[PDB]
RNA sequence: GACCAGGCG
DNA sequence: GTAATGAACTACTTCCC
DNA sequence: GGGAAGTAGTTACGCCTGGTCATTAC
């Protein structure tokens, strides 16, 4: 649905680092660079941000009131 | 040149503009189009018993999808209305009737026979040709293919029959016998006949007709359609001088006995034994006007045709002797057609048609009978149209389509829609099945084919006595409609084909066949097929047509039906493909599409007749000049959930088939609309995610808009046995941060029904003094008007809806209680509450709980290379192993699973989604196309890690590095949805049957597991009388029977004065009392209710 | 017994009593759907 | 309660 | 308002010209 | 009589899910 909080593995946050990645990777920039660049180093953590699918945007159109 | 990365583009315009569900919307248009009104002029008219009358029928029309309410409204409807009110998604039919007076033909009118179903998303529904923010708006989700129908407020799917060819001729040959049996099916107006040709023994040919049980020779059934002349027999069947001499041995048995009327009085006598010398007359026309291939015709006209094809089938059946033709194959795929849901909804309104014409007869008759002809005459039109009832059409149409038991005895074409997910959905919709019968072995038919190649997908199929006999259509496959057969006829009959009445055939000449019947012959068909097919590449013709020939029989075949199963080729000329790299640029652009490449002539669809003159080569490179074909992509023969798996090619068969039939089992987000969808049952993951190594036909086929799964880091080691014999360790620190976590939903409905007469249901909290009124907890929260709260805790047995029933007649002035309360073993809370109206004015009221299950002991999991398993231990993070780099495995699978399966595709997908991950971008491993293992392995070196894949870990008790480097990777993994919370059972008391007083079935309504008969063995094997005796009585019926010493018979015990006595004979002395069964008391007493007797003698002890 | 409702498509509050009502309709919008709303009440949930 | 269809070992 | 129904197998048993 | 030929009888064990029934003309 939304970006998780948290990595599953290790606890580290990385839920505010999200739109950003997205945004220079959408720039053209080289995405290992970008990854480096944000402090992820261990691979369990590029994980999450590199096969994350943002599905709560095309599910807000039906309301239950 | 052109790349196998080049044809992918071209590849792609195929499934973005075509689709996915074009073998159900094509053949659903063409029904509406044309079914409707060739079914309604096969009748033709009324013929009502009125001196002066008559009824001729005229255009036929399909109206808006509309309700009527009961209060006389009619108003438009939208599918999602439909699906939540329970009502059907059908428009209203409208026929023009034509009355004749005296022979002369009035103005005509208009009548409403009734209502049809409507396939969703075709050429009549509401949502046809909508956008996306439209779609939106009405709730449906833009995903949503169609294809299927809406009945009353469930969701119903035609599967396709496999079916036999049409009207071809096939040829094969017994062990038991030496009879060359040629049997043939004909088709005229739904019905099926059976027609065999055959010799023996003897020497003679015999036919086999239905409603004629005895085998009348071949030469005086041919004398019965005429041409008695002994020179006529042959020179219709052939001209070969062996056949003219088995001819000449054949005709000695009727050629010079009987004439035409004396075949006649022979077939009388068979078919009407013993009856009216007249009758046999008229009884044998009638069966050889309609019996004797009725696809022909049933005209007395058509006699001397007839005759003629049963020459040819004989002239077949003898060939066959002499070993002139090779036995036929009824597995090769040439010999079988597909049955759309076109024809079988055809079939449905021609028998409710049927029905309705005579019930309007009857009702003409009786009214004007009854009310005299100054009634009908006066009002013509009103008396037309209030003799209509139309309902006998809807009715059946709808229950057909309901319970799925289609007229003619054929089951299961009607299936409910599989709605777990976005694969199985999508899979269910282009099912396949066979109508032969399970239990049998069938080993033939059950093995793959040859001709399946891009036609069916060879690795899904189900697992148990269904292997075989169900399979899915492949990517490439296409299927066909139908084009008038007149057009192609004088057509092909306009270069150079003479007729086959003005010339026999003949050895040197070819033969000449259009769907299975003989037409012609020709003094060269090489130059035919050539001329033919160049027409249908440069654009004169229509493109079903495939044409083909055999030059050892020298017979030429054109074939223009539906049902035929065809895939897509590239044309090759002179050793050069025709498809350039500037029509890929073309295509790519946006100016060109995969039709207009259809239609420009360079690729073209091949069926199974075509292909037996192709030589297709595989790969662009590999092409010569003897090639006639180029294959577009090899990777799309596969089905579409078997295209799921990465590096198909490096797995074992059996293990591909588990994953590809696992991968409709798992659980994730399936459509977008899940909280307004009203479901029986459904389910949702919290975190979906994209896989790391994937196939690019799952991004084309919009597989990652709407994903299930998620990717876990997986160590390969064996840990204190807690993992062994498919068992898996999952970490807990994992868990508590959301993986792998889910939710189950549930609806529930109730309904204020009306009864016969004033008495009615209600909404309403149950007083105290009401029958069955549970215990006042349950009503704990309940609206006064009768409704739960939402988003409100419930238990157990707690109560959703309260509904008082009427009093039942004995108990007077008390209403009963019959609420809705949730089942006695599920939890969760209740999520939405919907209040609405049926079809005839009921309220109706629908409830959804919503329960939260988080990852426990049992639970299983599974990847989608066929490994599968459950929860063994869950481990606090501390004592798990950590990599000297830093990475916690979140999964351990033990190592003793690999080599026994042979799955090497899992180890390839672990170290390509390392590698993905790290690289920051993802892995391509479609099929045969994909980056090999050594790049990977290359890269990974790069990366700074091992080529081997290995790492340093260090134990998580002790401390200290283990002394073996340890496998770890990141592999996807799917949580699937047979939890252990919906299997623990228990039972101590509870309901039992009513006819043997032994407990219920079922977990859902606390039933009792059963005992089976090797249970009993096992327990005689072991020697233990008094386990079976406790096992099998005590825990079971038990019960005191009183028992006459004296005649056997069991007593009777009065207990008006305590006083018992044997009814039979006067014996009130010897009364005993035997301890039995009660199973075995209504054996008794079923042996008693036929004539037979059993007598009881009683023992000491 | 007086309760609120809310139409399914519309969202704008419909009041009316279900036991005498003989057809279930917005006034406002052609729909015989009709949601049941939340009650006021702080409902208490876990963190786990 | 009996039928039909689909799954699990 | 109701009374009224509309595919393989194998071993026996019967022929039978 | 001993060759058809035509009956007549069978075809693994549990468990789970859901859906439909159980007449009608006057
Ligand atoms: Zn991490
Ligand atoms: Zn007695
Ligand atoms: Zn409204």
């Amino acid at each position: 649905m939304i970006v998780p909080v948290r990595c599953f593995t290790c606890g580290k946050v990385i839920g505010d680092k999200y739109y950003e990645f997205k945004r220079r990777v959408e720039a053209g920039e080289d995405p290992e660079k970008v990854l480096d660049d944000l402090g992820l180093e261990r691979y369990c953590c590029r994980r999450m941000l590199l096969s994350h699918v943002e599905l709560i945007d095309d599910i807000m159109h039906y309301r239950v009131y | 040149d052109v790349t196998p990365d080049d044809l992918w583009i071209v590849m792609e315009s195929y499934w973005q503009e075509k689709g996915l569900v074009r073998q159900h919307l094509d053949s659903y248009n063409a029904f509406i189009e044309r079914g409707l009104q060739e079914v309604v002029n096969e009748f033709g008219g009324i013929k009502p018993d009125i001196p002066d009358f008559e009824v001729k029928f005229g255009k036929i029309r399909v109206g808006e999808p509309e309700f009527q309410e009961p209060h006389g409204q009619r108003k438009p409807l939208y599918p999602m209305d439909a699906r939540i009110r329970n009502l059907t998604y059908a428009a209203p039919l409208y026929l023009e009737m034509i009355p004749v007076i005296k022979g002369v033909e009035q103005d005509p009118v208009e009548v409403r026979i009734g209502e049809l179903p409507i396939m969703l998303k075709s050429k009549v529904c509401r949502l046809y040709g909508l956008s996306d923010e439209e779609l939106i708006k009405l709730g449906e989700d833009p995903k949503d293919p169609g294809g299927y129908f809406i009945i009353n407020g469930s969701e119903r799917v035609i599967v396709s029959i496999e079916d036999i060819a049409p009207n071809r001729t096939l040829v094969e040959k017994d062990e038991r016998q030496e009879k060359y049996i040629a049997k043939v099916f004909s088709y005229r107006h739904g019905y099926r006949a059976l027609v065999a040709v055959e010799r023996r023994k003897d020497g003679i040919l015999y036919v086999d007709i239905p409603n004629v049980p005895k085998p009348v020779k071949f030469v005086y059934v041919m004398r019965a359609l005429g041409l008695e002349r002994d020179k006529d027999i042959v020179e219709a069947v052939g001209n070969d001088p062996e056949v003219q001499q088995i001819m000449f041995d054949n005709l000695e048995d009727a050629s010079d006995i009987t004439t035409q009327q004396e075949a006649l009085e022979f077939i009388g006598k068979l078919v009407a034994p013993g009856q009216a010398r007249e009758y046999r007359l008229k009884r044998a026309e009638y069966v050889i006007d309609n019996n004797l291939l009725p696809h022909m015709g049933v005209s007395p006209e058509d006699r001397i045709k007839k005759a003629y094809y049963l020459g040819m089938m004989a002239l077949k059946v003898i060939e066959l002797s002499l070993g002139r033709r090779p036995e036929d194959d009824k597995d090769h795929y040439a010999n079988k057609r597909l049955r759309l849901a076109g024809d079988l909804l055809k079939d449905l309104f021609r028998v409710a048609f049927s029905q309705l014409v005579k019930d309007i007869q009857y009702q003409m008759t009786k009214t004007y009978q009854r009310k005299g002809d100054k009634y009908t005459f006066g009002n013509i039109h009103r008396f037309i149209r209030n003799s209509i009832r139309p309902d006998v059409l809807t009715e059946r149409i709808e229950h057909a389509l309901a319970t799925g038991a289609w007229p003619g005895g054929r089951t299961g074409v009607s299936q409910l829609l599989d709605r777990t997910n976005y694969m199985s959905t999508l899979s269910h919709l282009r099912r396949v099945t066979s109508p032969l019968d399970r239990e049998q072995p069938h080993f033939e038919a059950r093995d793959l084919h040859g001709t399946h190649w891009g036609r069916i997908c060879p690795t899904e199929t189900p697992e148990g006595p269904n292997c075989g006999l169900v399979k899915n259509l492949a990517l490439m496959a296409q299927i066909t409609t139908a084009v008038p057969e007149e057009e192609i006829r004088e057509y092909l009959m306009s270069l150079g084909i003479v007729p086959i009445e003005v010339r026999r055939p003949d050895p040197t000449l070819w033969r000449v066949y259009l769907n299975g019947v003989l037409i012609g012959t020709i003094e060269d068909g090489k130059a035919l097929v050539q001329r033919i097919r160049q027409d249908r590449r440069s654009g004169k013709i229509s493109d079903v047509i495939n044409v083909a020939y055999y030059e050892d029989v020298k017979e030429v075949y054109v074939n223009s039906d539906d049902g035929r199963v065809r895939r897509p080729l590239i044309i090759v000329e002179n050793g050069v493909p025709k498809l350039t790299k500037e029509h890929v640029q073309a295509v790519k652009e946006g100016r060109l599409k995969w039709s207009d490449l259809i239609k420009m002539g360079i690729i073209e669809y091949l069926d199974a007749e075509e292909e037996e003159n192709a030589y297709v080569a595989m790969w662009p490179w590999e092409v010569t000049e003897e090639h006639t074909h180029l294959e577009l992509m090899p990777a799309a023969i596969l089905g579409l959930p078997a295209s799921l798996v990465p590096y198909p090619e490096h797995n074992a068969a059996p293990r591909n088939t588990y994953g590809a039939g696992m991968a409709k089992q798992s659980l994730g987000l399936g459509w977008a609309n899940f909280r307004i969808r009203v479901d029986t049952r459904g389910h949702l993951l919290h975190y979906p995610q994209i896989p790391l190594v994937n196939s690019r036909i799952m991004k084309a086929v919009g597989y990652e808009d709407r994903p299930a799964g998620q990717n876990f880091v997986v160590a390969v080691l064996a840990y204190q046995g807690y993992n062994m014999e498919d068992a898996i360790i999952i970490n807990k620190a994992s868990i508590e941060r959301g993986l792998a976590r889910s939710t189950f939903f549930r609806t529930y409905e109730a309904e204020e029904k009306k009864y016969l007469g004033g008495q009615t249901d209600k909404f309403e909290i149950p007083d105290p003094t009401v029958r069955g009124y549970r215990g006042e907890k349950y009503y704990r929260n309940l609206d006064e008007d009768g409704l739960i709260f939402p988003e409100s805790k419930v238990e157990g047995k707690d109560v959703l809806v309260g509904r008082t029933s009427p009093p039942r007649f004995l108990s007077l002035q008390e209403r009963r209680e019959t609420s809705v309360a949730v089942r006695p073993s599920e939890k969760g809370v209740v999520d939405k509450v919907i209040i609405t109206e049926t079809g005839d004015g009921t309220k109706l009221v629908k409830v959804t709980v919503r329960d939260l299950r988080i990852p426990e002991l049992g639970d299983k999991f599974a990847s989608r290379h066929g490994q599968k398993g459950v929860i063994g231990l869950i481990v606090p993070q501390e004592d798990m192993p950590w990599t000297e780099s830093g990475i916690v495995p979140d999964l351990i699978v033990n190592p003793h699973g690999i080599p026994s399966r042979m799955t090497v595709g899992q180890l390839i997908e672990a170290i390509g989604g390392k590698v993905a991950s790290l690289k920051g971008r993802r892995v391509d491993g479609t099929a045969f196309i994909g980056e090999p293992e050594e790049k990977l392995r290359k890269e990974l070196e790069e990366l700074g890690f091992k080529h081997t894949g290995r790492e340093i870990m260090y134990d998580g008790i002790t401390g200290k590095r283990l002394e073996a480097d340890i496998f770890i990777g990141v592999i996807y993994y799917q949580r699937l949805h047979h939890m252990v919370a919906d299997k623990i059972h228990a039972r101590s008391r509870g309901p039992v049957q009513v006819l043997t007083k032994q407990p219920t079935e079922g977990r859902a309504r606390e039933g009792g597991l059963r005992f089976g008969e090797m249970e009993r063995d096992v327990l005689v094997g072991h020697g233990a009388a008094m386990l079976l005796i406790e096992r099998l009585l005590e825990e079971s019926d038990k019960t005191e029977v009183w028992v006459c010493e004296n005649c056997g018979h069991i007593a009777l015990e009065d207990k008006r004065r305590r006083r018992v006595y044997c009814p039979v004979c006067g014996e009130e002395e010897r009364i005993s009392k035997v301890e039995m069964s009660y199973a075995f008391k209504l054996l008794l007493d079923e042996l008693k209710a036929m004539v037979i007797r059993p007598k009881l003698n009683l023992s000491e002890r | 017994v007086e309760a609120v409702y809310r139409c399914f498509k519309c969202g704008r509050e419909v009041k009316l009593d279900l036991s005498i009502t003989r057809d279930l309709r917005c006034p406002y919008c052609g729909s015989k759907i009709l949601y049941k709303p939340r009650p006021k009440v702080p409902r208490r949930v876990k963190a786990i």
